RNA sequence: GGGAACUUUAAGGAUACUGCCAGUGACAAACUGGAGGAAGGCGGGGACGACGUCAAGUCAUCAUGGCCCUUACGGCCAGGGCUACACACGUGCUACAAUGGUCGGUACAAAGGGUUGCUACACAGCGAUGUGAUGCUAAUCUCAAAAAGCCGAUCGUAGUCCGGAUUGGAGUCUGCAACUCGACUCCAUGAAGUCGGAAUCGCUAGUAAUCGCGGAUCAGAAUGCCGCGGUGAAUACGUUCCCG
């Protein structure tokens, strides 16, 4: 992966955790029904108005020591060429090859 | 039997029979015997007059043949003629849903035409 | 009347059975009855991880991880058993919970 | 009063075997509701009709895993077990008729790179 | 093989009449591994043979394999005991299938009734074998 | 389609230009890269110049585009033959 | 309430070794036919790939010699594209029907997943689903209806009560946002297709064929891939020709 890409990917992370709690606030309050109309209307617009990077759904997967978006494994947090590294190694515990 | 302008099988029984005339399926014609009280099986060279006319009337309620065609023509040809990007591919002929078509077109574009 | 039940968790079976092993023999020593040990269904997972960098999608390894349990009941234990088990020693790569 | 354990395919019938009058139980059902295919119910007959014994016995038996085949060769396999479980002397001809043996065959994995356990891609050289 | 001879795979005899040839049969005519359909068809058949005259189904339909039994296939080859009955029991199967009765099982007792009288498609078909092999 | 219980999505900075020019009486244009928002009532006889990824291209809102996306109006490929 | 019997769960162990009988082969190698046994001549399957070949694949996982850019070949953003469409090819799915379609009733699995989760039950809707509420960190609660199957009715060889593409309307959910470009639900529509030329592919048994179920990726988005069980065949006389 590229250095930028990677440092995109943190200010993402960043911003999510920063954006957090009043996005969590917001969105009970749209779900609320004893709340009145217009509660709920001005709920939806804060909503709408956060900052895109607040939105969870642009984060993406990456290795974790290469950077790679693609074979992700979430278990592990590494992508398929690292995991394969490292398991045949034996710093991977309770991991062996199997047979059946 | 006429119903709707149409000659529809007689030897069917009614769910069947009803389903050649345009717009009414399965569903429709279930209903239409539901309302009018007629087994589903019963067939249709053994109905009366009466209830031949009650499941005319019925029929008249929803739209059939001709307001239908005339309706979706309308509807396409409002597409055609706005300029949105669906009138843009049924001018074109081409998928209106998404679908590929550098392969697979074939129902829209019809036999393949050598180049 | 209370009963005390463990709870043990490892990636790796002769491990946990010895921790096992162990502790019904303490119980034993200090006197107590004790149900068990009783083996629990394992757990499997299974994983494909690609071996070429580019392009091989039949050239793949097969890994697996087994999570084995196990459940002793240690039955009108006595008040010294109680603190002989937090006497035990632990052991890595084996989780004990106990409950009361 | 004698007790016979059968397997085949993932299933597992366990069967009780008493001096009675030819009275049958599946998981409490009668052969007829248990099992709706007619050659299912030969299968499990098979035994007390070679011994002709159909009459001379009562059965109890609970089978679970498996599906029809297996299940009726499982509990064919139980009662022959308890046949000879009752009777020493009556394991020859059971052998002979095969209904000694248990049967060991199961499905063959899937494997890597194969769309089943054998069957493979359509091939072309280009 | 090459290199060794594989034994027949040995099929065991049917449940209900206790006859190999049954059991081919059925086997023949099962498509998908469907056996339950299969038993269906042949059974009833064979039912529906016994149910118009009073024989025994199993030498009733040994009798008509015999007589729908091909000597040879064509340029004529010499074959052996076993292959014979086979291509009897496809004919049967296929004939059956051509006809018209309501229910497969009824049209193949029908087949096997036409057979047995001397007239029909499997036996019009055998004889045009033997007239196109004695040639050569 | 978008669920009928959440409303129509219109964007709040094209809400608001919308807004100001039907409150004025400005014949000036709105320029957008909004193609998501929807065609409420009030765009009705106004000009939005829409984007396409390389240009701006006007559309005059009659009735009939009311409940369309500003983009269905703004096709973004090029095609005349092979 | 009880019981520890049986089923299962999962650690350890024993067992098969030509072990015995008969004929025969140089008395070599072995080869045939039997009895006990769950299993009798490598028990089935999986991992494991000598020395080497193709300067075969990957500088876009990564590391790395050398060469280039370094007010740009570096960095940030919003919209578009990677989904285009006169055509040609590879790999698959669904059919072309009666050994079938539809409808009513009623049986039998295994392997996996579940707390920014899976959800019993109740209500509302034709429905996708929404609201209330309950158990579960799971051999305890849950995804969950297995499907093919068995019994009965109808359809009577028709481009049909086969097939389900395309298209018009109306909706649900995920998401800041489904125009380009999501999935799914209902009403209407009802295309090609009647077993497919030259030619070519897979498979030797719990296999082929056929039927359903789960998972990784993942907000949402499988006919692919990796797995799981149910039903369960046929044929091999032989190495002359085709391929390695
Ligand atoms: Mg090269």
């Amino acid at each position: 992966a590229k250095k930028g890409m990677i440092n995109r990917e943190l200010k993402r992370e960043k911003t999510v955790a920063k954006y957090a709690a009043k996005r969590a606030e917001l969105k009970a309050t749209i779900a609320n029904v004893n709340a009145s109309d217009e509660e709920r209307f001005e709920a939806m617009l804060k909503l709408q108005a956060l900052p895109r990077n607040a939105s969870p759904v642009r984060l993406r997967n990456r290795c974790g020591l290469t950077g790679r978006p693609h074979g992700y494994f979430r278990k592990f947090g590494l992508s398929r060429n690292k995991l394969r590294d490292t398991v045949m190694q034996g710093d991977v515990p309770g991991v062996v090859k199997a047979s059946w | 039997a006429r119903i709707a302008g149409v000659n529809i099988p007689d030897n069917k029984h009614a769910v069947i029979s009803l389903t050649y005339i345009f717009g009414i399926g399965r569903h429709t014609a279930k209903n239409i015997l539901a309302a009018v009280g007629i087994t589903e099986t019963t067939k249709i060279r053994e109905l009366d007059d009466a209830q031949l006319d009650a499941i005319r009337a019925e029929v008249a309620k929803v739209p059939t043949e001709g307001d239908l065609r005339r309706e979706i023509s309308m509807n396409i040809k409002r597409l055609m003629d706005l300029g949105c990007y669906r009138g843009l591919r049924h001018r074109r002929s081409l998928p209106v849903r998404g679908q590929r078509t550098k392969t697979n077109a074939r129902t829209r574009k019809g036999p393949r035409k050598p180049i | 009347n209370q009963r005390i039940r463990i709870r043990l968790k490892s990636f790796d079976h002769r491990l946990i059975d010895q921790s096992a092993q162990e502790i019904v023999e303490t119980a034993k020593r200090t006197g107590a009855q004790v149900c068990g040990p009783i083996p629990m269904p394992t757990r499997i997972e299974r994983f494909n991880v690609l071996t070429s960098p580019h392009v091989n999608k039949d050239a793949r390894d097969q890994y697996e991880i087994r999570t084995y349990k196990r459940l002793i009941d240690i039955v009108q234990p006595t008040d010294k058993t109680v603190d002989a088990l937090m006497k035990l020693d632990l052991a890595a790569g084996v989780d004990v919970q106990i409950a009361l | 009063t004698n007790y016979g354990t059968g397997r085949r395919k993932t299933a597992t019938a366990r069967v009780f075997l008493s001096a009675g009058t030819g009275k049958l139980v599946i998981n409490n059902r009668t052969l007829e509701q248990y099992f709706g295919r007619e050659t299912a119910r030969m299968v499990v007959r098979q035994p007390l009709e070679l011994l002709e014994a159909t009459e001379k016995y009562d059965l109890y038996i609970t089978v679970k895993g498996g599906g029809i085949g297996g299940q009726a060769g499982a509990i064919r396999h139980g009662i022959t077990r308890a046949l000879i479980a009752a009777d020493e002397t009556l394991k020859p001809v059971l052998r002979q008729a095969g209904f000694v043996t248990r049967d060991a065959r199961e499905v063959e994995r899937k494997k890597l790179g194969l769309r089943k356990a054998r069957k493979r891609p359509q091939f072309s050289k280009r | 093989p090459r290199r060794r001879v594989v034994a027949a795979r040995e099929i065991l005899p049917d449940p209900k009449f206790s006859s190999q040839t049954i059991a081919k049969f059925m086997n023949h005519v099962m498509q998908d591994g469907k056996k339950s359909i299969a038993e269906s068809i042949v059974y009833g058949a064979l039912e529906r043979v016994q149910e118009k005259n009073k024989v025994d189904p199993v030498e009733f339909f040994e009798t008509t394999l015999e007589k729908v039994r091909p000597m040879v296939e064509v340029v004529p080859m010499e074959v052996r005991p076993s292959r014979r009955t086979a291509l009897a029991m496809r004919w049967l199967v296929d004939a059956a299938a051509k006809r018209s009765e309501k229910t497969m099982a009824l049209r193949l007792a029908g087949e096997l009734l036409d057979a047995a009288e001397g007239k029909g498609a499997a036996i019009k078909k055998r004889e045009d074998v033997h007239r196109m092999a004695e040639a050569n | 389609p978008r669920s009928l219980k959440k409303g129509p999505f219109v964007d709040a900075h094209l809400f608001a230009k919308v807004e100001a020019a039907v409150a004025s009486n400005s014949r000036k244009p709105i320029k957008t890269w909004s193609r998501r928002s929807m065609i409420l009532p009030d765009f009705v006889g106004l000009t939005i110049s829409v984007h396409n990824g390389r240009n701006h291209v006007p559309v005059i809102v009659t009735e009939h585009m009311v409940g369309h996306k500003l983009g269905e109006f703004a096709p973004t490929r090029t095609y005349r033959g092979h």
